[PDB]
């Protein structure tokens, strides 16, 4: 289970979602793989997954997109997003 | 004050 | 406060219930003594002083040249015997604040009254030393008054132009409009009034090249006019002053008037130009019926018809304009027009009212052109042609534009010398040297017109201080009968100098042949009705001059036939405003307006008395506004028939008379052949 | 709601979480499919639609005799060949509402697309149908994209110019104020964008003829200038676009600057002059030192000196003026001049930051004056030398005022045909017809500079668009990379094209032989520098194109110094915001706005996808604020290394940023070589 | 947002 950070360093949203992610690699990261991909570097992969806004959070399973996120979340939010996948 | 012509006003 | 001020302010200060008249002497007195003699620059001798004023490039040396030093100073010392001097501190004051030279630091005064008269006098002499003697004498009397312009700038190289006017008629092009902005700036920095017919222009909504509703009116081009004098403000030591005029069947009549309301928003609104509306006979026959009335688009006209709006007769063009379908109007309504233009007046003062078929009526060159438009001061009306300025290296059509050549009788000292024809006769020839040496490159119909017209302004002034210093009341018939035999000899010498300089030159003006003079049209009201005074009173102020009679008339018609006549205009009634107070008279022709002017400068209220006023004569002195206007249209009118150009008529309304006793004035003044009608000045 | 609009608001109804992008050419297809073939006027044949149009005033009937029937049949055959289709609404929508012919009601359409071009190549050609159809087969793949002015109004009748800018130097005097006001008029009448250069004009408080303390300044001719374009505002089609431009060493700068203050009174404010400022090296080098700099009186530098302060290098007479007593100024802080120019900027978008010594150190055509302003857009960098106009009836001494007959290249077009050389040789002969073709009788220094000069401006467009559509990051080196190339191909091409035009007739562009070309100082880093790809993918997409070698460039260097050049300028990148829509295509060098452009067109809102725009390309359509402006400065500064002209430069900033980050990205502009800044755009 | 120059902004 990996959840995918879509974000950039101009976006605001992106700046506020970052220590919401250190602290969820903290408390699941033993179940939890975390992975940030800046959109503004690699276009391929944001086209790719068909990101359109950020920050975008993906859930993969396996390989596959299980569940998509637009825009801020809540720790608790992302915490019961990723825990219907574990 | 703005008081309007009469018919009378163009004879004299 | 200065010792000079102080023994002003005395003037109203009344004791044994009498105004101390008295001590405006004093003030005089105290104030050459205590300033200017002072603040004076005094020279060892003339020949210093003309050397230091022409070096240091106060004066010009190509008039001080054609005369030698010996001439020049028997000239001064003419000015000097007369020993004029100033019986009101305000004349004083006026002259040595605004005409007297000073030096570049304005710290002294370089120019007495005595010498800025004997420039002016070797000025239009022109190298002859017994006509500036002559000159001298006319001006040191105070007899003749050259203009605020033609007085000031006299002999002096830091100068503008003599020229008080320009009237410039603006053709239906975006060419003739930038011509039209371009000549008013290049004229408007000479310092000369510009007046502008805006009534070729075709109104908003017009075609511009086949493409349907593309003008936007008269008004973009009075914006433009507008900044253009605002921009030309002659370093804002005197406003750039313009004024548009469009007739009144003009469809963008309405928004003409539009501007000058003060309710107006600023995207209309203008400021520094002056309008004026053209009112042919036609319009106040339609407001007398209470029928509807069309304002015309003049470019349909212009296309259908191949003549101009304001090239074409109204009275007889006006229904085929409303039956001509391809000729595009609005039915309005000319009783809501008139009440517009009272309320407008009332409100601001403005526009000016042009009677223009009383102007054509007795216009001696509609041969030339029939006047369709007046000058700033709404006095000067004269026949003007369009210049079709064309596209850039293409040959331009050059036609006609007015210029003010003024110059004013002081109607009191004329009268007390028993020298109208004198005073007539060296004032024309001073206007005709002052017009011959008008050379204006920038502007080329004014050019023009000045050296083919020749026209000039002979106007009058203290006119009420006379009648007032004399015992007649202003409204009297008495005073009516004076002006007709005043104002019929000053005619009648004015054309007879203008015949004389024709003889002398060999020429006349340009297309004279066609004008009333030469048929003998003008001499008819002169040869048929005798202006000897019909008052015993009036005839014995007349005493020792020689009233021309009906023989003398049809002499000087004969004379005039056999030889021409020099200038094509020569009389207009100027309004003589900041200069009447040099030459201790009430302004132009017009009734005073305050018996005691109260008047601020700097930190201090100056009071002047107008001249002459005293217990005796107080009630003769009555104000303007006191007066019955319906009787100052009878005296102006009977000014108004022995001024071939127009009159400076300015009405002074009461608070209480509404805008339809302003509409009854100016409809009295159409029914009496008054021309023009320049303010509403509202107390 | 139209069925097309509806079908163009369904873009951002996201399905599944994506863009519905195919619904664009659903919607383009009903625009055509219910309005356009619905409202478009057929004829049975070709002959009957060129008669109807040449006879009822549509087209030329000049530039169509030129052609037997059967070429121009063949031309619009060639043209319909293509069957070429839009690839959005807005497209077509623009295209139909802009530039289509419609009759005079503007009810149905008179021209297709395949039309207008047809006609735009026929005009092009003169006469040669080869050249026609190549024009066609140029047009029709939408490789080149002539001027607004040009595509509209190419062999119309109802037509004004086809030059879309005019930049004008205004000498310090009232004949030269007043021509410079008419010929913004009759410019502005002619459609095209007039750029105005007031740094000769003399300062505010200055003397006029020993009047000292006269002049209003450079602000009151703004006013004027305003006032001219309000009313010459082509009757409200599009509002009269004019610009000023004053040098930062002007002592009206800061009353220049503060027109655009929105505290400003609407005495001082100006509405529709675009106002620009250059800025010398010699400004940047005292803001960076701190030291307290002077702004200089123009007139006594004139007096002084005999040369107009802007004709002066700043760099080397700075320290002269200073040192010089005669030389009035007035002490200012470059510093806060400079933080003032970014709050102006962020406030209102003004100035335009020209920076003159970037311009004149890589100007080709220094000997003939250097560069003192730019046009409206910014971009039109070219030598110009001021006019003299004199007084009426004198020669006036005419000199060089700019026309830049704009063309655009659609890089993405360009490239994807592998036609660099074919597309800028026949853009070049398009844009040298144009200018031929083009004489203008009100402006003389405009039409003498149109013959002399010959200078065309080339630009291009869709380079973001391109680069996103390739996978390439505007920001990215590998854009900067292909922007290097592509520009470089670009400028090889126009310069031999131009070789090539002066070789045919012989002749070249007036002081051909005084510029950089003439001596070959233009070509050195041509002939040192290898401006190929560094980059593989960069080099992949000139594959089947020869790059220009240091051989070639050499090669090209020798034939431009046998031959010359017909062109002093031929590279100018435009903003082009209006032809961007229908060649669908990004606007300018520009990187986007908006990914999805929001427009009103009535009561219904149309969405604009960028061109090309989808999911796999979302995130390399980058939004302009969103980047860094320092990479969009390296990149506009790459291009601008292969464009002899200026580049509309537009910065993009964001709300958050201050007025020294605006300050910054100016001086790193400077830095770079930025010639000019076009506009401070905030989100 | 008027944010005074400080120096080192003419350098890059
Ligand atoms: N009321 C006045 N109006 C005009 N100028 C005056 C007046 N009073 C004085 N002056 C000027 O001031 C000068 C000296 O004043 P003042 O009256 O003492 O002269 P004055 O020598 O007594 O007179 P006069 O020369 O007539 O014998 C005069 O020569 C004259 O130039
Ligand atoms: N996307 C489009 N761009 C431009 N013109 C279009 C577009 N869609 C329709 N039209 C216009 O409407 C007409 C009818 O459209 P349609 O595509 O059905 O025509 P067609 O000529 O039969 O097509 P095809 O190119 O498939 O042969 C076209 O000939 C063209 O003039
Ligand atoms: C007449 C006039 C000029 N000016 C300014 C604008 C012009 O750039 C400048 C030049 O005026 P000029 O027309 O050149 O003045 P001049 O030729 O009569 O005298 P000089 O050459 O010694 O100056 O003066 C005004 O600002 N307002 C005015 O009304
Ligand atoms: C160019 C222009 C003209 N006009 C008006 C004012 C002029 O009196 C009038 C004539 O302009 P013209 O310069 O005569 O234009 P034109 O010759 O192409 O038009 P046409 O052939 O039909 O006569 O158009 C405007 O109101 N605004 C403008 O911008
Ligand atoms: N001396 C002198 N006379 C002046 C001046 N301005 C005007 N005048 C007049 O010019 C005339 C010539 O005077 P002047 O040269 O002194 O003659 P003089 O008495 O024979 O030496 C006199 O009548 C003066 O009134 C001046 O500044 N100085
Ligand atoms: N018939 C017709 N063709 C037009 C018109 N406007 C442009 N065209 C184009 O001009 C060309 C003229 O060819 P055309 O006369 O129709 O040849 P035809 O098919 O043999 O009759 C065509 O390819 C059309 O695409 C029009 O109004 N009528
Ligand atoms: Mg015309
Ligand atoms: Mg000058």
């Amino acid at each position: 289970v990996v959840l995918a950070d879509f974000w950039a360093p101009w976006c605001g949203p992106c700046k506020m979602i970052a220590p919401v992610l250190e602290e969820l690699d903290q408390e699941m990261g033993d179940k939890l793989k975390i992975v940030k991909i800046d959109v503004d570097e690699n276009q391929e992969t944001a086209g790719k997954y068909g990101v359109m806004s950020i920050p975008t959070l993906l859930v993969l399973k396996d390989g596959e997109v299980v569940e998509t996120s637009v825009g801020f979340k809540p720790k608790e939010a992302l915490q019961e997003l990723v825990n219907k996948h574990l | 004050t703005v008081e309007p012509l009469k018919d009378d006003d163009f004879y004299f | 406060v200065p010792k000079w001020i102080q023994l002003n302010n005395e003037i109203m200060i009344q004791k044994d219930g009498k105004f101390q008249f008295d001590k405006d002497k004093e003030a005089v007195h105290s104030y050459f003594v205590d300033y200017i003699n002072q603040n004076t620059v005094f020279f060892h001798n003339l020949k210093e002083k003309l050397d230091y004023l022409v070096e240091n490039q106060y004066y010009e040396e190509e008039f001080l040249s054609l005369y030698s030093f010996e001439d020049i100073k028997e000239v001064f010392k003419t000015a000097y015997a007369k020993k004029f001097r100033f019986p009101s501190f305000m004349s004083a004051f006026k002259f040595y604040n605004d005409y007297a030279l000073k030096t570049n630091d304005k710290k002294k005064i370089l120019e007495r009254y005595e010498d800025r008269i004997s420039i002016v006098a070797l000025f239009f002499a022109n190298g002859d030393t017994e006509k500036a003697k002559e000159y001298v004498n006319l001006m040191i009397n105070q007899e003749y008054q050259p203009s605020t312009p033609t007085f000031l700038n006299a002999g002096r190289k830091r100068r503008g132009e003599l020229v008080s006017c320009f009237l410039l008629e603006v053709n239906d092009s975006l060419n003739d409009i930038s011509r039209a902005i371009d000549i008013s700036m290049q004229l408007s920095k000479l310092g000369g009034g510009v007046s502008l017919n805006l009534s070729k222009l075709r109104a908003k909504g017009e075609a511009i090249k086949d493409v349907e509703n593309a003008t936007k009116g008269v008004v973009g081009v009075m914006k433009l006019l507008d900044n253009a004098f605002r921009y030309a403000d002659q370093m804002g030591q005197r406003q750039g002053s313009g004024a548009a005029y469009l007739n009144i069947f003009h469809r963008d009549i309405n928004d003409f008037l539009d501007t000058k309301k003060i309710s107006a928003d600023e995207d209309v609104r203008v400021k520094t130009l002056s309008i004026g509306v053209v009112i042919p006979d036609k319009f106040v026959e339609l407001a007398r019926e209470d029928k509807a009335a069309y304002v015309f688009y003049p470019h349909t006209i212009y296309k259908e018809y191949g003549q101009h709006m304001d090239e074409m007769d109204m009275n007889e063009m006006y229904d085929k304009f409303v039956d001509n379908p391809r000729v595009k109007k609005e039915k309005i309504n000319p009783r809501k027009l008139l009440e517009k233009l009272a309320m407008l007046r009332s409100e601001s003062g403005y526009p000016y009212i042009m009677f223009q078929d009383n102007v054509n009526k007795v216009h001696a060159n509609n041969h030339i052109s029939k006047v369709k438009f007046s000058n700033l001061c709404s006095e000067v009306l004269q026949a003007s042609q369009v210049s079709s300025y064309t596209d850039y290296d293409e040959e331009d059509e050059i036609g006609l534009d007015i210029s003010c050549n003024l110059g004013s009788l002081n109607i009191l000292n004329v009268m007390e010398h028993k020298s109208i024809e004198k005073t007539v006769k060296l004032a024309t020839d001073s206007l005709t040297h002052v017009s011959e040496t008008t050379d204006i490159r920038n502007a080329p119909a004014v050019r023009r017109a000045n050296k083919a017209m020749k026209s000039i302004g002979l106007g009058a002034m203290n006119l009420h201080g006379y009648l007032a210093q004399n015992g007649i009341a202003y409204e009297s018939p008495e005073a009516r009968d004076f002006a007709n035999t005043f104002f019929m000899m000053v005619n009648f010498y004015s054309i007879q100098r203008s015949a004389e300089i024709a003889k002398e030159k060999g020429e006349t003006f340009d297309q004279y042949e066609g004008s009333t003079y030469a048929t003998g049209e003008y001499f008819d009201k002169y040869v048929s009705t005798d202006f000897s005074p019909k008052y015993e009173k009036i005839a014995n102020l007349f005493e020792g001059m020689h009233i021309p009679t009906t023989e003398d008339w049809k002499k000087l018609k004969a004379f005039v036939a056999e030889h021409g006549m020099y200038h094509s205009y020569r009389l207009c009634i100027a309004p003589t405003g900041s200069i009447s107070y040099v030459q201790s008279s009430t302004a132009s022709v017009m009734p005073i307006m305050e018996r005691i002017e109260e008047r601020t400068y700097g930190n201090s209220k100056t009071y002047y008395p107008m001249p002459g006023l005293a217990s005796n004569n107080w009630f003769f002195y009555k104000e303007a506004y006191d007066m019955d206007m319906f009787k100052v249209v009878d005296m102006i009118a009977t000014i108004q028939q022995h001024i071939d150009q127009g009159i400076s008529f300015t009405l002074f309304l009461k608070d209480t008379m509404t805008t339809r006793d302003l509409n009854r004035i100016d409809l009295y003044a159409h029914h009496r052949g008054i021309k023009t009608i320049y303010y509403a000045r509202t107390k």
